[PDB]
RNA sequence: GGUUGCGGCCAUAUCUACCAGAAAGCACCGUUUCCCGUCCGAUCAACUGUAGUUAAGCUGGUAAGAGCCUGACCGAGUAGUGUAGUGGGUGACCAUACGCGAAACUCAGGUGCUGCAAUCU
RNA sequence: GAGAACAGAAAUCUCCAGUAGAACAAAAGGGUAAAAGCCCCCUUGAUUUUGAUUUUCAGUGUGAAUACAAACCAUGAAAGU
RNA sequence: AAGCUCGUAUCAGUUUUAUGAGGUAAAGCGAAUGAUUAGAGGUUCCGGGGUCGAAAUGACCUUGACCUAUUCUCAAACUUUAAAUAUGUAAGAAGUCCUUGUUACUUAAUUGAACGUGGACAUUUGAAUGAAGAGCUUUUAGUGGGCCAUUUUUGGUAAGC
RNA sequence: GGAGCGGUAGUUCAGUCGGUUAGAAUACCUGCCUGUCACGCAGGGGGUCGCGGGUUCGAGUCCCGUCCGUUCCGCCA
């Protein structure tokens, strides 16, 4: 609207840009220096981190250690390949989110090979417990929460997104009040509500308590749910089979594709348009100057 | 030519400057609570005057912001003080308006002679769904020129419904 | 009074350099230190804690220790009539690898593989860097390009 | 901030006589003192004319 | 008593008749101001690998 | 090749004013019982991918745009400067030999590249 | 910059622009933008034992500072600080 | 001055090749910071003094600040840019690689880590030139009022200041 | 040729160096008294705290410069 206030040659001049990755507004850098930052007389011994990103309908999951060139990934884990394991519909929830943190933690550990040892909790009473340590035995695999921009409250799928991660072997450090259930009040954890949340009690509840409030909103909510004939008291046990689907095979096989690289840039090439060339802008400056200036 | 490029009531923020702290501005904050159903803020004179009475940080001038349906409620009734009259300028260049009134009791409220009467400032500012760029913590944008919120086409969303009148000079 | 502060003379030393302020890039910090690797010592403004003394600017030195986050540097420093042994504790951000140093090592790796390449021929190599040795005896070529002769330019006003 | 304090003595001083001599007129009573080395007592009196 | 304040003449030409001698450095350098952890660790390794020479090659 | 998450370098990437975007992707957008947090479900929280878009965002393109960059026998061997002279000059300073060597200006050329993992007619 | 009763050069509010033209206890210079700035939350690391180091230097002191250890704490979800 | 330990060491008031730091001379200000000459065009409802009008978010002149594009000029305590001269460090045996031992440190991991036995690679052993030896300790004298010259330069009108 | 000091209603001065306030005396003004003026009685106003800039929630007092006036030194030859 305005070129009055005018960013003016001056100004625009003696302007410093802020970086990529935070001028997308993406990656927090004061944030990330003391993250990634590794203790010097460790030398070149990499810092892992549980990166962990929430979209709108889909969660990312990766564990990631930095190098120069660019920061190289060890594994990955999403919550759109969780179709196969056995759970569709409500998938960017704090159940859903605790079980792609299992899957990254089964996962990694699998690929690393120790998995057989430190299996973790394989309870899920939702009681505070890290991996512990083997005495006779190699240490448990190391890897902090990267949480990125999304802000930390209590009760956020971020931290169920570490509880899956923890439970499932990897060791991240962290402390308990950000779990939901955690009494504000007085330090005292309830771990039956926490228990509820792990494998979405709070949504059944809330399906339950949509059966005489209103029945419309019901409808317009969990159409799948209705459609795969899918009900409250059914949704507790839907996670906990679905855990071991995990805890037998949690590969990671990719998907069939269908076509390769070269078709998509065929494909793709077609729309977005090329640049030019100099002879054409002189071309198109002399029609401005036959048009505008010399008027025909 | 027109899907989601739609036009609507953001928020609406009423407000009232006390000229000195204590009792008025009391009395003021009891007002704005009941009238909008939330409870109201408490603002700070940034610096020294003496001129107006006041001095540096002294809990002057009350607000509430308020949202939604509920605010349109209040738009309205508010609104038909003024009669449905506006002017030519109140709406500013950056596509939202505003229009100060006297008398609380003439909108719903019963006078109740301890409390008083006190003038209100209506400042209605106004969005395109599209507008969480700017607010948003994560992946902060500015929102393009095709997309902003004019004065002409303020006046005329106003003009539409309402049967408002724009006026004046 | 006179006086000679920690930061003595130091308005343009530690300027932060023209639009390249603030936020401390993230290569410098996962730049790996070994013990006896030599390092370039660039104070960095933007960073308070663990600075150099301002004569260490530009100034260059062998890493003995590490720690946390910071290094150990040793440096000659000239005194009267001698060279004295420092021994400084900078943080990480203000020193740089020693390119030269690098430069070396590469010139050393290709020595090995000339060696290698010469014994798999049978010996004799000449592998120091000579200087410019006083360039040879050569034909030049006229055919087109004849001597285009020049003259002195007369004086001019144009002012 | 605080009302605690009575003591300083009262004035010695001639000019302390026309504050007792104005106190039953009354009218804010604002009188400044000074605690220099310890010593405190009475050095000028000061009114405001208004504070309702 | 206006008598010359400071100056840094004909100094260079004292400190080159002896001239500038350098540290005069050691192999095994002095593991002084060194991290104490690193000093200790290394103790105990040194302590080991010379048993491991001692005891057994003969 | 596009697109996402995580990046390295940090404007050849930023800004101004416009126009294009199929697939998926994000993206906006629906809702507040629970965890949660606000003067306010705007923000952040949670619940739905269901009720709707590509209008914005993001990407790409355009402009004898700003800016930025890159080079040029472009200015210019210009200033300026290390070395020497019982060199000139009343001096200020200047020329000479051995060397070293800029900035503005002018012209032309460019307007992000690229690594890790995933996914897309 | 554009607007909102009393409201005016200025009192409160709201949007837009806004590379820093502010604010950082105090001189001046640096440094600082999801910040070292402002508002909130919880706190004593302004703690204990003794070295090593840099500065001014005679390479003594004093002061000031830096990197560490060994404790015991702080806060944070954590990386850390 | 006394020597001592060795006997071509590792060094050099130096260049070369390489790579660092610097913020001065220059330059720059139609680039920030300030300092400043001139008009042009805009601007005001958001400054006054007039003429046209009972008044007007008035028809029009005079200035007054502002804004835009231009202009002449500048800076020890201004700067995008940026020399020359001086200056740091490397130019390998205390090296490089191959195998593998050490540990109370560190690693998810006999991964790293510093330190190693063993094996290779040497007469261009890893730029120039020079080395009336190289290194090393003792002790003690006098000294601690300076001055002139080239160029750089501060006060000062200037001075054999 | 330097050092220190002063600065306010129309006048003499406090206030002021302590920063979120300008007081006394006289003069001036009004009414009253009085044949009329003085004296008195009862009320009232009047000072950008010399000027300009800066620091400051706030400057009249805090810092710097002109500006106009008062002081101190001018010794040994």
């Amino acid at each position: 609207a305005f070129q009055k206030d005018a960013k003016s040659s001056a100004y625009s001049s003696r302007f410093q840009t802020p970086f990529r990755r935070r001028r997308e507004g993406k990656t927090d850098y004061y944030q990330r220096k003391r993250l990634v930052t590794q203790h010097k007389a460790k030398y070149n011994t990499p810092k892992y981190r549980l990166v962990v990103r929430f979209t709108n309908k889909d969660i990312i999951c990766q564990i990631i250690s930095s190098t120069i060139t660019g920061d190289v990934v060890l594994a990955a884990a999403y919550s759109h390949e969780l179709p196969r394991y056995g759970i569709t519909h409500g998938l960017t929830n704090w159940a859903a989110a605790y079980a792609t943190g299992l899957l990254i933690a089964r996962r990694t550990l699998q690929k690393l090979g120790l998995d057989e040892t430190y299996k973790g909790v394989e309870e899920v009473e939702g009681e505070y417990e890290l991996t512990e340590a083997v005495e006779d035995g190699p240490r448990p695999f190391k890897v902090f929460l990267d949480i990125g921009l999304q802000r930390t409250t209590t009760g956020a799928r971020v931290f169920g997104a570490l509880k899956g991660a923890s439970d499932g072997g990897l060791y991240v450090p962290h402390s308990e009040n950000r779990f939901p259930g955690w009494d504000f009040e007085t330090e005292e954890i309830d771990p039956e509500l926490l228990r509820s949340y792990i494998f979405g009690g709070h949504v059944s509840q809330y399906m339950e308590e949509l059966a005489d409030d209103d029945e419309e909103r019901f409808s317009e909510l969990f159409k799948g749910y209705l459609a795969d004939d899918i009900d409250a008291d059914s949704l507790e046990d839907i996670y906990t089979s679905a855990h071991e689907a995990i805890r037998a095979d949690p590969a990671f096989k990719p998907t069939e594709k269908k076509f390769t690289k070269e078709q998509y840039a065929a494909e793709s090439k077609k729309y977005r348009q090329t640049k030019l060339s100099k002879e054409e802008r002189a071309a198109r400056v002399a029609a401005k100057i036959a048009a505008l200036a010399g008027q025909q | 030519q027109n899907p989601m490029r739609d036009l609507k009531i953001e928020k609406l923020v009423l407000n009232i400057s006390v000229g000195e702290s204590g009792d008025r501005l009391t009395r003021a904050s009891k007002v704005l609570e009941q009238l909008s159903g939330q409870t109201p803020v408490q603002s700070k004179a940034r610096y020294t005057v003496r001129t107006f009475g006041i001095r540096r940080n002294e809990k002057i001038a009350v607000h509430v912001t308020v949202r939604g349906p509920k605010a349109e409620e209040i738009l309205e009734r508010g609104l038909k003080v003024k009669e449905y009259q506006l002017r030519d300028r109140n709406f500013s260049a950056t596509g939202n308006f505003g229009f100060g009134i006297d008398e609380h009791i003439d909108l719903g409220i019963k006078y109740d002679p301890s409390i008083g009467i006190f003038g209100m400032d209506f400042y209605v500012v106004m969005n395109r769904p599209g507008a969480r760029v700017t607010r948003r913590k994560r992946c902060k944008g500015t929102v393009g020129n095709s997309h902003k919120t004019t004065k002409e086409d303020t006046v005329s969303w106003f003009k539409q419904k309402y049967d408002a009148d724009v006026l004046d000079k | 009074g006179k006086s000679h502060g920690y930061r003595s003379r130091t308005r343009y030393m530690f300027q932060r350099d023209f639009r390249k302020h603030g936020a401390v890039h993230l290569s410098t910090y996962l730049k790996v230190y070994k013990v006896g690797d030599i390092v370039d010592i660039k104070a960095n403004g933007s960073i308070q804690k663990g600075m150099p003394h301002k004569f260490y600017q530009g100034k260059t030195g062998v890493v003995y220790n590490v720690t946390k986050s910071s290094v150990g540097v040793i440096i000659n420093k000239m005194v009267g009539n001698r060279y004295l042994e420092k021994r400084l504790n900078l943080r990480v951000e203000h020193i740089k690898h020693s390119k030269c140093r690098q430069e070396f090592l590469e010139r050393v790796k290709a020595n090995a593989a000339k060696r290698a390449e010469a014994k798999a021929q049978g010996v004799a190599v000449q592998l120091k860097r000579q200087p410019a040795q006083p360039r040879e005896s050569r034909i030049v070529s006229t055919e087109g390009n004849v001597p285009q002769t020049l003259a002195p330019v007369p004086y001019e006003t144009f002012i | 901030d605080g009302d605690t304090k009575d003591d300083v003595k009262a004035p010695e001083g001639e000019l302390g006589d026309s504050l007792q001599t104005a106190f039953d007129e009354g009218k804010d009573l604002m009188v400044t003192i000074i605690s220099a080395m310890g010593e405190e007592a009475a050095i000028s009196f000061k009114e405001a004319a208004r504070t309702d | 008593a206006k008598s010359k304040n400071h100056t840094a003449h004909n100094q260079t030409r004292k400190a080159h008749r002896n001239g500038i001698k350098k540290p005069k450095t050691y192999k095994y350098p002095s593991l002084k101001g060194v991290d104490p952890k690193f000093r200790r660790n290394h103790k105990h390794a040194l302590h080991g690998t010379a048993k491991a020479l001692a005891a057994a090659k003969k």
